């Protein structure tokens, strides 16, 4: 979709409630132990990094723990966790990675520090 | 599989059985088919909550096939609703 790059940032650190701000303003930030997993790595796409981001999600025992069997399985094979149903959208029922500063201007598309994730509901809220 | 149009036509194994398909869904490469079987999840049960028992259960119970139906059992005893078929 995207074009190719490497990814950077540095992110910051969450508790173990990291979704529970999802949406809410900017949504919750890339964890710093998710970003030093991802750093200057090379990606094909921005979808290819959101496969990657999702599986080290699940790879992460501090993070993984914060969601469902069902949920865990999903992020196992690059996919979203699926949200809330009072957080849903349509067809868009899971998790959405936004960028602070959107593509258009200036850019920051694999920079870990212009990411975040976000719910459905606000993706559309916030524009 | 085949589709029931109502919780009262599936045993609790059932049930589970469904559950399954749901999970490998789950992993597949695309959502596509995953959302019809919620769908029909969602509509059999008629829990308020829909997905969330799936995919955010409550810790006073498992998170497992089983922790599913006997939350779905009780919810619908205590509201008067038919339950599972005992065949």
């Amino acid at each position: 979709r995207n074009k190719p790059g490497k990814a950077t940032g540095k992110g910051k650190p969450v508790n173990n409630k990291w979704l529970n701000n999802a949406g809410k303003d900017l949504g919750s930030p890339v964890p710093d132990r998710i970003a030093n997993k991802l750093r200057d790595k090379e990606f094909k796409s921005f979808d290819d990094f959101r496969k990657k981001f999702w599986e080290e999600v699940s790879k992460d025992p501090e993070l993984s723990k914060q969601f469902s069997r069902n949920n865990n399985d999903r992020m196992k094979v690059g996919k979203a966790p699926q949200t809330r149903t009072q957080d849903v959208s349509g067809k868009r029922r899971s998790f959405e990675l936004h960028h602070e500063k959107p593509i258009s201007q200036n850019g920051g598309v694999y920079d870990m520090d212009n990411i975040s994730v976000v719910t459905p509901k606000r993706a559309i809220d916030i524009h | 599989m085949e589709l029931k149009n109502s919780i009262s036509d599936y045993t609790e194994a059932e049930f589970v059985q469904l559950l399954k398909e749901i999970e490998k869904e789950n992993v597949a490469a695309t959502d596509d088919v995953l959302y019809v079987l919620l769908e029909h999840f969602v509509k059999i049960t008629e829990h308020p909550d829909g997905t969330d028992l799936i995919y955010y259960p409550s810790d006073n119970r498992d998170d497992s096939p089983e922790g599913i139906v006997k939350e779905i059992k009780e919810w619908r005893a205590a509201n008067g609703k038919p339950g599972f078929k005992q065949g």
